């Protein structure tokens, strides 16, 4: 999880 | 042009094409017509009383598109239509007007993280590079006073930044300015009077709640009172002199929290949800449609 913006990965 | 905050795109889940307009005079949500293709990371802005998705990414179940897409939305026709594509994708962009021109700064494309600025001419529909900034940033903010148009944060592919610069449209050249006393990925910036306002972003170990405000005459940054919500890919946007920020992630949740701030107070308020929590939105103020 990108924890900037919260999007998968 | 002002009367509903409209925010366009996001992501839950995936990325979403919603756009919804909020009335901040009776509370009320219009659902609109949606983007053609989901996006988050885009930025939104108006001219001319047309409201413009720039950029952004459709992070999808069948895959992950950066996009150069320019889309104009028109409240009279309640329609999409699209405009001139930028010159390359920017996902996490940044987006300022000055003068009618719309200004698309930084954003990422693939592994690659730019430092190059284009410009649209509404009147032509066309966009051409201009100067391209001192940094290479993505999640970068972007707001325009007194016409000169400031980039604020980011990450450079490497680091998070404090770091901010300006630019000078009438020598096309960027300059650094003091940077910010935190280091913002993702932050909401904005213009309120003579100052620009970044709030929220990510410092590379949390999302923050901390705002701070760079007066132009005094080059200095001063904390604000922090929003309630720490959250970082916030839609932000101004309306009738009160701050708007607009859902983010925090770390656990996507936000359906829109908090407004008063810079007569020095307050933050709750002032309304979203109709779903969601990070990564464009937002920008005109004329309530039909």
């Amino acid at each position: 999880q990108n924890e900037e913006n919260g999007e998968q990965e | 042009v002002g009367r509903l905050i409209y925010t366009a795109g996001g992501y839950f889940r995936q990325s979403l094409s919603y756009l919804e307009a909020y009335n901040p005079s009776n509370g009320s949500w219009l659902r609109l017509a949606d983007l053609q293709v989901p996006r988050s990371g885009l930025a939104g802005c108006v001219v001319g009383g047309l409201l413009y998705a720039v950029g952004g990414r459709n992070n999808s179940p069948d895959g992950n598109t950066d996009s150069s897409a320019l889309d104009c939305y028109n409240p009279m026709t309640n329609q999409w239509s699209p405009c001139a594509s930028m010159s390359v994708p920017r996902n996490r962009i940044g987006v300022g007007v000055i003068d009618g021109h719309i200004y698309a700064v930084g954003g990422s494309h693939g592994c690659i993280h730019h430092s190059s600025v284009e410009r649209y001419e509404p009147e032509r529909d066309e966009w051409h590079l201009v100067a391209p900034m001192l940094t290479r940033r993505i999640g970068v903010g972007v707001a325009v006073l007194n016409r000169l148009l400031y980039a604020v944060g980011g990450f450079d592919g490497t680091n998070r930044l404090n770091s901010a610069e300006c630019y000078y449209p009438e020598r096309n050249e960027w300059r650094m300015i003091t940077p910010m006393n935190t280091i913002r990925s993702g932050a909401g910036v904005c213009v309120l009077h003579n100052c620009i306002y970044a709030a929220g972003g990510y410092d590379g170990q949390d999302q923050l709640n901390s705002v701070e405000r760079y007066d132009v005459e005094t080059e200095t940054w001063t904390f604000v009172a922090p929003m309630r919500h720490h959250r970082s890919a916030l839609g932000i946007t101004v309306h009738q002199g009160k701050i708007y920020v607009l859902g983010g992630y925090d770390g656990h949740t996507f936000l359906d929290s829109v908090e407004c701030y008063d810079p007569d107070s020095d307050t933050w308020s709750e002032v309304t949800r979203m109709t779903s929590g969601r990070s990564g939105v464009g937002v920008a103020v005109t004329m309530e449609p039909c």
